[PDB]
Formats: structure tokens, sequence, C-alpha cells
RNA sequence: GUCUACGGCCAUACCACCCUGAACGCGCCCGAUCUCGUCUGAUCUCGGAAGCUAAGCAGGGUCGGGCCUGGUUAGUACUUGGAUGGGAGACCGCCUGGGAAUACCGGGUGCUGUAGGCUU
RNA sequence: CAUAGCGACGUCGCUUUUUGAUCCUUCGAUGUCGGCUCUUCCUAUCAUUGUGAAGCAGAAUUCACCAAGCGUUGGAUUGUU
RNA sequence: CCUCCCGUGGAGCAGAAGGGCAAAAGCUCGCUUGAUCUUGAUUUUCAGUACGAAUACAGACCGUGAAAGCGGGGCCUCACGA
RNA sequence: GUUUUAUCCGGUAAAGCGAAUGAUUAGAGGUCUUGGGGCCGAAACGAUCUCAACCUAUUCUCAAACUUUAAAUGGGUAAGAAGCCCGGCUCGCUGGCGUGGAGCCGGGCGUGGAAUGCGAGUGCCUAGUGGGCCACUUUUGGUAAGCAGAACUGGCGCUGCGGGAUGAACCGAACGCCGGGUUAAGGCGCCCGAUGCCGACGCUCAUCAGACCCCAGAAAAGGUGUUGGUUGAUAUAGACAGCAGGACGGUGGCCAUGGAAGUCGGAAUCCGCUAAGGAGUGUGUAACAACUCACCUGCCGAAUCAACUAGCCCUGAAAAUGGAU
């Protein structure tokens, strides 16, 4: 599984009706994907693993993208998930700051692949969930929480080191 | 560098089922065979006279020919890039009717049948066999019912 | 929950190219008529097809066209097999023809009769020349892994839509 | 006289046991597998810890050797040679064999090279799996770090990489520990020496009414 | 509801022990002149009909063993096809489809064909 | 007194100054041992320079580090290496 | 040695191994010579040539058994020669 | 050189060994015997204690030449007009039978009885070849090999072109001579076309950094470098770290002794004082002694500590002409 910027999409799905159960159990979802094609392969993939379903034997009844219900609040994601390292498996528990869930996941992947080499397909999310800012444990989440918060920007760099290429007067770094 | 022998590599192949070994059951000597219908060769190895050759083992072929205890099928072998019709003969203990053309011409003489029925009653009906379609369109209901949210569980190792 | 029908027609594209091909998927790549790269063609989905489907899977792109995608694709690249030519459907007498025994007598009936997987569609599907389109304009992603993995290959639901617009 | 463990380190033959196809095998260098007080009851050592491989290799027999005996020094030395109970879960089946080559200054003498190369059986090794169990300690609960450092300096006498799992069952038994106080007062288990006897509820009731009696 | 004769499938039918068996039957049983076989009328063959269901046999029982069939094990093990995926390797993950077997936990314990009897 | 100096049972490597294994190049030919001569290179350092450690009192020795600048000889026997 | 009980074969079937087999294919008796005279077809190796070996028939003449039947060598896979 | 729908075939992978055949670990419970024997049993081992063998229920680990079970992939056949359904005739075969079987002759049925694709059938003459090699995966021998040998598909040979700087086989893609557009694999500091984006988030300092399939170099083991994570613990009933005290009595506890007195060894861990103290974590004394620790307290007043784990970096890491992301 690749990337970009993920989204959420709630996937419901069931088993096809057969003459042992007419009414199969239906079962929800949360995938974050870059697509609900993607969405949908990954969940059935959690759904084989999980249940005794396969894509041939079921069916997918709901595949709906998941708008955030907050996107102009400030708020601290703590996520729940295990991954695959070189030479096993572990279970982490990360927190991040966003405006949205799926960017706070995709934060979580880009942060996962940064530090542990972890790659989007060794990665399984399993718990995110948007927690209390008494609730956090991480110190480079928790030092936000300032109400009074203040800080400069120390050393600018230019960025537009191109336009001019060639210039008589050398660049400022205060601002 | 392997050996040539009729037999070689069958040690599975013509033994026996496990605690089906002894008396051969009279059902398979009470079979009808007529020229011309299907049959699959097996080759049980309590029987050790007209046995097939492994490489028909498994087989399908068509009775031509037909004596006291055996029977000639006629039989495709497939040789390098050839495939040729072999006749062998094998005995009755190594063959049974394939069930195939059984189920192939009763549908053929229930499709005669609706044929004639539905030249009788006016009405089309359709015979030839379609591959499964895609599914329709349907509702699924909730009855009430929120679905259970599923999440992965978390690795522990086990043993 | 409503549940759509299953879609019932594909356009199929392949995606790689004519060397080192294992017997099996040279096959059915010569059944579905996709003989070169960026070969497109109509494809009925049922039990059959879609197995068919599955075993050329990284060697195709392909999904569930629209009726724009149909409409541009008969347009724009129709060519119908008329004696075994491959002629351009610049009027409306040459679908009539060779369709017409069949109630096809235009191009908005052979648009609607392989939009609609009609009675004859086997007939008026293979009317039709395979589609010989241009490389995607702005590239793929990555043709050798699947689309669901960041690539380009197998099926995408209905993305194929936004290939075919960048292909033709 | 022993070739190096890395020339045999990896699974690359069909399993070659001790047969009457293979003959000719001198023994393996471990013969025995438990140690510490064997007949110790089921609940005297309640804590279990395994030792377990993380690669598919072969670890020799000489390496299963030296482990237990590193393993076996370092508990008497801590819990005592009352207080614990080793169990190597690991058996030399397979043989691995030798092309010898004579080590003198001549080509010229028979060598022959690779003709009739297959050869005759070197040693005995064991077949190892991901997951799969080396070496169990048993003992009181709170030898718990004893167990770990013996398992960890038992660790250094083999090739790959393994890791110490203090495992749920209670001591050697398959049950959980904490389900096995109430399943032995209920009776659906029954201590013999190191292990237990699970009772079904099926059977005859001549069985059942030994039992509650 | 059963039995006898001949069977088909060949344990859901086998094995161990216990209980019950009305009527026909099947048996045990009685005998050795004839037929026929023995070291021995034990077996076999023959001629019977005093007694008996004790046994065979039939039905039932056993938190029975087995066998048959389900659940679990487990979408696990394994596996078709894919990648310029990971890893020094050993090997591992993912995509695309298929998918087991113990232990353990349940249920069941012959069905039936032809011909002929018995059963108020 | 495990670890100044050593290291059983095991186990991980490096090297191509040994000997093998293979047979890719060479059979219209790459002169096949040793010595003599002469130059250069390597370091896994024998000595010398500068150091650290010792079961370094001194003396001698041992272990290790930076380190190849410089040196590493004369003879009897043997075709010898 | 004699007797009873259990005994799915854990024995035996010439030999190597594998398969197969229980009122069997094993053991013991009785009678025997189908290990005989013939023509084709077929299978195995295969080039679909040969040899060898084998399978199913057909025509004689027999053997055994009350009979159904079975038997033209050895229960099958080797034991051979233009 | 395909799927689908029916229908058979198989014994590999896996699994199993409280299922057969072989291999194999440990305890447990019983009671016979040319087991040892057993201390007081000769005397009827008056007795019954131990170890054997045996049996029973369990238990650890296995099999290319074992197996109950048993995949995936795979092999065969069928999916009609040469079929189906009615009559009738022939037979020296078969036979209770007008039986059976086969053949033959008339007649009626097209909804042409899955999908998809394609035009098929057939004969003659015939060259070259009959040294192969490579890659994924399966796989045998071998320590291994750019080694030797097989299976499957593709390739090189016979093949140029774009990329891998370079390269028979890797990745893309196969080729008439050209113009325009667009891509693949791969790239876009400069060589060298293209990021001269106000690209995004982190990680990392190397006095041998690192830098892209095949592929052209590394392991075990370590690090109080830094970054994340897991589990656990202490703390205003005042943690942690520093500085300063107590660290006993019986008891210089018992068996060790030539001194071992807490510390050259073997056993057990007593109690009271309480703020605590191990009849001891170490140094040591010939030995005493003297120190130190874990345990408590004082000052200090807000968080701290430990064990793991895995990312990058570092150590491990030595070769010869001067040199290779
Ligand atoms: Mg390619
Ligand atoms: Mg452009
Ligand atoms: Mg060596
Ligand atoms: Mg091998
Ligand atoms: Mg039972
Ligand atoms: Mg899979
Ligand atoms: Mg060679
Ligand atoms: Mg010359
Ligand atoms: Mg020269
Ligand atoms: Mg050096
Ligand atoms: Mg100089
Ligand atoms: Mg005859
Ligand atoms: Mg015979
Ligand atoms: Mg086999
Ligand atoms: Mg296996
Ligand atoms: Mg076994
Ligand atoms: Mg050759
Ligand atoms: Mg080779
Ligand atoms: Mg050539
Ligand atoms: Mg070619
Ligand atoms: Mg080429
Ligand atoms: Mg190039
Ligand atoms: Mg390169
Ligand atoms: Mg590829
Ligand atoms: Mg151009
Ligand atoms: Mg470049
Ligand atoms: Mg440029
Ligand atoms: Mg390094």
């Amino acid at each position: 599984k690749a990337s970009g910027t993920l989204r959420e999409y709630k996937v419901v799905g069931r088993c096809l009706p057969t003459p042992k159960c007419h009414t199969p159990p239906l079962y929800r979802m949360r995938i974050f994907a870059p697509n609900h094609v993607v969405a949908k392969s990954r969940f059935w993939y959690f759904v084989s693993q999980l249940k005794k379903m396969k894509k041939s034997s079921g069916e997918i009844v709901y595949c709906g993208q998941v708008f955030e219900k907050s996107p102009l609040r400030v708020k601290n994601f703590g996520i729940w998930l295990r991954y695959d390292s070189r030479s096993g498996t572990h279970n982490m528990y990360r927190e991040y700051r966003d405006l949205t869930t799926a960017g706070a996941v995709t934060q979580c992947y880009r942060d996962m692949g940064a530090r542990h080499r972890a790659r989007a397909h060794s990665i399984q999310i399993m718990k995110v969930e948007e927690i209390a800012a008494s609730k956090c444990r991480r110190p480079a989440v928790k030092q936000f929480h300032d109400s009074k918060i203040k800080f400069p920007l120390p050393h600018r760099v230019l960025r537009r080191q191109h336009k001019p290429r060639f210039t008589t007067k050398r660049p400022n770094t205060f601002f | 560098t392997n050996t040539k022998g009729k037999r070689r590599g069958t040690r599975y192949m013509f033994s026996r089922p496990f605690r089906k070994h002894g008396v051969v059951p009279l059902a398979t000597y009470m079979r009808i065979y007529k020229k011309g219908d299907i049959v699959d060769i097996k080759g049980m190895g309590t029987v050790q006279k007209g046995m097939p050759h492994k490489c028909y083992h498994g087989k399908t072929g068509r009775v031509y020919n037909v004596t006291q205890h055996a029977v000639g099928i006629v039989v495709n072998k497939q040789v390098k890039g050839k495939i040729l019709a072999k006749r062998i003969n094998v005995r009755i203990e190594h063959i049974k009717h394939s069930k195939s053309r059984d189920s192939f011409l009763k549908r053929v003489k229930e499709n005669d049948q609706k044929k004639k029925e539905a030249k009788e009653k006016g009405t089309w009906v359709q015979l030839k066999r379609q591959p499964a379609p895609p599914r329709e369109a349907h509702f699924v209901r909730t009855n009430g019912k929120e679905p259970e949210l599923l999440e992965p569980i978390p690795y522990e190792f086990m043993a | 929950f409503y549940v759509p029908a299953e879609p019932k027609l594909a356009f199929v594209i392949r995606i790689r190219g004519i060397n080192g091909v294992s017997p099996k998927v040279r096959k059915v790549l010569q059944l579905l008529r996709l003989r070169q790269i960026f070969n497109g063609t109509f494809v009925k989905l049922n039990k059959a097809s879609i197995n068919m489907l599955r075993i050329v899977e990284p060697y195709i792109a392909w999904g569930y066209p629209n009726l724009k995608s149909v409409n541009e694709l008969i347009y724009k690249r129709g060519y119908g097999k008329i004696n075994k030519k491959r002629i351009a459907l610049t009027d409306n007498a040459l679908i009539a023809r060779s369709l017409g025994k069949y109630g096809i007598i235009c191009m908005e009936d052979l648009i609607h009769e392989i939009y609609t997987v009609g009675k004859r569609f086997k007939e008026a599907n293979n009317f039709l020349w395979p589609f010989k389109l241009s490389s995607p304009r702005g590239g793929m992603k990555k043709k050798t892994t699947h689309f669901v993995e960041g690539g380009d290959a197998g099926n995408r639901e209905d993305q194929i839509n936004r290939l075919i617009r960048r292909m033709n | 006289g022993r070739r190096p463990a890395r020339c045999y380190r990896y699974c690359k033959n069909k399993p070659y046991p001790k047969s009457r196809f293979c003959r000719g095998v001198p023994d393996a260098k471990i013969r025995i597998f438990d140690l510490g007080r064997k007949k110790a009851k089921v609940d005297e050592f309640p804590l279990g810890g395994h030792m377990v491989s993380d690669e598919y290799e072969q670890l020799s027999s000489e390496a299963l050797e030296a482990a237990r005996i590193c393993a076996n020094k370092y508990m008497v030395k801590s819990c005592g040679r009352d207080g614990f109970h080793m169990r190597v879960r690991l058996h030399p089946f397979h043989v691995i064999r030798i092309n010898k080559m004579l080590s003198c200054a001549g080509a010229d003498r028979l060598q022959t090279g690779m003709r009739g190369a297959f050869g005759k059986p070197q040693g005995t090794v064991a077949r190892v799996h991901i997951g799969q169990v080396i070496m169990s300690i048993r003992t009181k609960l709170q030898n718990e770090e004893h167990v770990i450092e013996a398992l960890r300096r038992a660790k250094f006498k083999f090739p790959g990489r393994q890791k110490i799992h203090i495992s749920k069952k209670w001591g050697f038994t398959k049950f959980n520990a904490d389900e096995f106080e109430d399943m032995v007062a209920k009776k659906c288990l029954i201590p013999d020496g190191c292990g237990v006897k699970y009772v079904p509820s099926h059977g005859p009731l001549d069985k059942w009414r030994v039992l509650h009696s």
C-alpha cells in the first residue's frame, strides 16, 4: 500500500447469504487509505484476518468517506498500531496533533517510515482516538499545551536561492 | 537412469485405500458396459490381471469392445507433441462409469422434454446454461442493529 | 444499505509489452484480443471472463467504464472489423451493413449495446476492432505492481475512466 | 577434527535420519536432555521460561550440549541443584555428511575430486524452525530473573538469533497458569510426576466415581 | 413390530460386558441303520424331534473403546501468480486467488432390495 | 582472582603468503623450480619514535595503541623453497 | 508334544524391494499336465521399429470341479538375444 | 498452450506420532519374575524397602526410501444433428422369453443446447541442428564455487534500442525510412536532457559517513551517541543524584581450623533494638582489625529510575601499482 494524503473510509461488509444463515452479520471498519479501491482491499484483508471471510464469499455493502466533524479545531490524536520490524512485531502507541484524523494517520505513516523504516504494508492501524490534553503522554505533543505559547523563528533560511541566482547582497536570516 | 518396469512408481497408485482391502465388492462386476460409453480407468491392485498401465490411471476413455471379463477402451495418450488414441484391454475391476456423461445425457433428455413442453405451452424458455452472472442490486437491512466495529488485535508471542 | 448491481461491463487495457510472456498469459491475452501494449477491449463480466482477467492480472489494467468513456472510445477511436479489415466508423452504413440483422444500425445503437450489455453484445463487440490507444499522458504510477499497492496493474474499480481520458 | 558450524548452519538438504539406509552414524554429543529436579511435581515449579529460535537453521548436537551445560551451571549456581528443571526440546536427528579430501600435498593420490562425492556421516544436528522452542526451564516463580539470565547465557552457544519468553503455561504443561489452579480444583487435571493428566467429561462413570471419592 | 433365505452398500454395521425376547422361524439338542468322513459321529454327512432359549441370533443399555459426521484448531499451516518489497544472509511481510490436519468440544450407532412366514 | 596474561565446551568471521575443489582463458606455445640482481608495495610491528596496561620496585619481559619513516645481517650442510 | 483362549494378518507366498491376498494368492490333501497346438489384435520401451515381457480375445485338444467356472506357467513388477 | 459448469485422477507441501511401521526424552501408577537384592527378613524375603524388567495412562522430539488425514498448482473426459425420439428388418452371436446385443432401413424433431477468440483440413519434398548457456522459483551432490546434475517458464545463442557509468542473460521494450505528440524502466546539483518546486514530515556527523534489483563486499557481539517504543518500579506519607551519620546484641552464630570471626568452603536466615542492619554485596587483615555495600536516617525540595526493544551512526572491520556512490 502506497500513500498520499490518506482518507478515512467507513467500510461495511458481510458474507453472502447462504441456506445456513439468511442474514449474516454486518461488520464495519475504519480504513485509512488513499482511495476507496484500496480501502475495500484493506477491508477484505482485515476481515479475512479477524473473521473467516473472503472477498469471493462476501460482499461490501457500503464504502463511504468519513469527513472530519471538526477540521477547524486543533486536537490530540493517540494511535494504537502494530508493525513488523526487521526482527519481530511490535505494538506502538503514538501521539500527534492535527486538525483531521486522516491527517494524523498520514503523519503517523510518515513518522513510522522516518523513525523505524517501516513501510506502509507493515503497519496495522488498530485504533485512532482523540484524547484530552491531560491524557497525553508524549512530551513533544504536551509542550504545545500552553495557553500563552510564544516562540520566535530564529534562523530563517532563504528558500528563494535561485531568484535571483546571482546577487550583490548577502541574505539576512534574522527577521 | 530410471528402470522401465511396468509398475515402477505405482507404490501408492495401485495400493488399496485405508481399510478397503480384501474382497472386491460384486457390484463392480455387476455393472454393464456397452460399446461407446465413457469409463474412467483407475486400476486397483487387488486384481493383478488385465491391469492398465500407470499412464492410463486417472484417464477417461470410450468403450469399443466387450469381452467376457474385460473391455476395450479408446483412450487419448499424449506423447511428446502429439496425442494418439490408444486402444487398451482392461478388466472391468479397473474401470467404472464416468458420471460426466451420465449428467450430460440427463441434461439432454431434460432439455428435450423442456422443448416439447414449451412448444406445447407456447412460451419460450432458456436452455443454454449461462455462466455465473454478476450479482444484482439489492437492499441489505440493518434491522435496527448497528454493524459490529472490527479492529485488528494487538500482537503477542504465543509459543 | 443499497448494494448496487455488480458492474457487467469492463474496459481492459493491456499495459505490459510482448517480451517474455508465459504461455497461459499469452493465450488469454490473445483471447481478449490484446496483442499489443495499450490495446483496449470491452469485456462482458461473468465468472469465466473474470477468471480470465485474474489470470492476466499483472499484464492489464481494467475497470468499469462509464457512458462518457464509452462514447469517447467509440467516437474517437472506433473502428469496425468489416471483411477482416480495420475500417473507420465514418458512416452509419458501415455499421448497418454488418450489424443491421441484429437491430444495430448506428453509432448510437452500437454504444447502447456496448454500454447496456445487450443480447447481441458479443456480435457488437467483436465487430469493433480492438482500440489502439496512445500512451497515458501524464505517465503511469508503476506498471509492474497492482493498483492497490500504488501501481497500475489489476482492477481499479472506476478509475479506469481517469485512465481512459489520458489514454486516448 | 570438526568443521566450523557455518558449513552446516542452513537446512539445505532433505532430512537425513539415522535409519536402515544411513548406517555408521556416530553418536550425538548430547545424551541427556532433562536436568535438575526432574521428579518435582507440577505445582512445585509454576514458572516456565522458554528459549525460542527466530531462524530456520540447524543446531549441532555439540552446540546443544554446550548450551545445556552452561544453563545447568548457572541454574545450579543461582537457584541450587533442586530449585529448577531444564528440558532440551531439540533432538539431533538430522545426519550431516562429509566428503573427506586428503589433506596432503597431492591431488594425483587418488583424490578423484568430485567423483563419487556422496559423503560419510559427519555428525548430527537438530532442525529448528522460526518459533520453535530450544530449551525450557521451569522453577519457582521468584527465580524468573535467574531463568532469564541462564537462557541469555545459553544463547551464546548457538549460531542464529534466539528470544527469551516467559510462557503463560503452568510449568511444562499445556494449560494456562491462571486457569491451572481452578482446573485442578474441579478435577479437570490430575497431577502425575512432572506433568498433569487431563480428565475429560466422557468415558465410563466408574472413572468418574473413582474421582470424587 | 419383527424373523427366515438370497443379497447390495461394506463398522452409523465392529469390539467388551449387562438386560429383555410373545408367535413363527433360526438355532442349540437327540441318534449313527443308511449316504459320507474322521485318532475321536467334536467338525462333516445322514435320520430325527425329548428338552431349552443357557448360548448363537434379535432389540435395548454403557457420562464405554472404535467408527461415521459436524465445531474448533483457523482463514492458521501450506500455496498459484506479482513487485527495482524488507533483510548481509537465513528468511520474512504485502498484493492477487485457493486453503488444510491433530489435540480439544458436540451429535449419531446401520440403511435397504427380492421372495416367504409370524404378530387380533 | 573468569577476563594482568590465558580460554575448555560452543559459536561468528577475515585472508588468499598453504593445500585442495573446479576447468572459465591459453594446446597454429604466455619458456616450467631455486638462487643471484634490482625496484616498489602491504601490515597481521621483530627493532627504532611517541604512548596505554601488568601478577610493571629497579633491570629484563609481557599485552595493547598511533605507526610501514628507517632497518631486518655474515656463514657450515642441502639444487632446494 | 498335547489342550483351551486371544489373535486384521503383526506369518507365509523361491529370491531384492514395493504392491496384493484370510472359509485367500498362505498350509495340507486329491486328481492332474493350460509349462500343450494355432491365427491375428493390443499394452509396455517406443521412432509408436525390433527383442523380451504382458493383457484381452478367437479356434482346437485337454485338466479339475457337482457345477458356475478356472487353467494356455509361477499373484504382479526382472530373470534375457538379430 | 484460456476460462466456466459437471465429473473423475493423485499422495506432494502441510500435518500426525496419547494412529500403524521405524526413531526417541522424562517422570507417574500397578503387580508377576533366574533383575539386582534387603539394611533386623534364612526360619512361610516371619516381613516389605529399593532398583530393574514388564504392563497401563501420560509426556519431549522426528522420517527422501513412514503414515490415518490432506491442500494450492496440476492431468483426463463431457458440454449434441455422428444428438434425441418413434416404428420396422437381419443375425450362423446370446438365449426360459416376442431375451440381450450389434448392425441395417424408414420417419419426426434446430431454442445449433457454456464463455471468449480464431478461417480450417490435408499431402509431398526437405535443409540446418543433434557441444548449449543464463535468470525467478522447485531441486540433487558438494563446505562452497562464475562447480556438477535435473523440473518449469522466459531469455541469450539468432537481438538491435531506452535504463543499470561499464557488462551475452538484469529492468523496459523488440526494430522498414521519417515528422509531431506521449510514455515505459530509469531519472532531473554539474559532467548530462530534465526539480533554477520559496516541495512535505522526520532520522543521521562518521579522525575508514552514506548513497538504489542482478551487483560487485561483510557477521556474531557491543555503545551512558541520538531517536522512537514496551514492560515495570519509586515519589510532598517527600523520590533520584549528591554531601553526612548509624550499618548492632546474643554471635569472634553451627560443621569446617593451623587464623579465618559476615566475606579460602557445607548447610540452613534466629529473634529483640528500632531508623535500619544480610548471623552478609565486595576490598582486605597471617589473623584480629579496619574499610565498603543493602537497609534506614539527616540536608536538599520535583519528578525520577530500571530492564528490554529497533531505527540511523560508531566499534567489531587487516594486503599488497595510485583510485573509485
Ligand atoms: Mg521484461
Ligand atoms: Mg508533458
Ligand atoms: Mg579454518
Ligand atoms: Mg543437498
Ligand atoms: Mg463413545
Ligand atoms: Mg496468499
Ligand atoms: Mg561445464
Ligand atoms: Mg613466445
Ligand atoms: Mg613473454
Ligand atoms: Mg595495525
Ligand atoms: Mg622513502
Ligand atoms: Mg481356448
Ligand atoms: Mg499370471
Ligand atoms: Mg511419490
Ligand atoms: Mg513434511
Ligand atoms: Mg509412531
Ligand atoms: Mg549433448
Ligand atoms: Mg548448472
Ligand atoms: Mg552457435
Ligand atoms: Mg528466436
Ligand atoms: Mg534483444
Ligand atoms: Mg544500455
Ligand atoms: Mg553499476
Ligand atoms: Mg519482472
Ligand atoms: Mg519521436
Ligand atoms: Mg544519470
Ligand atoms: Mg541540465
Ligand atoms: Mg559499519
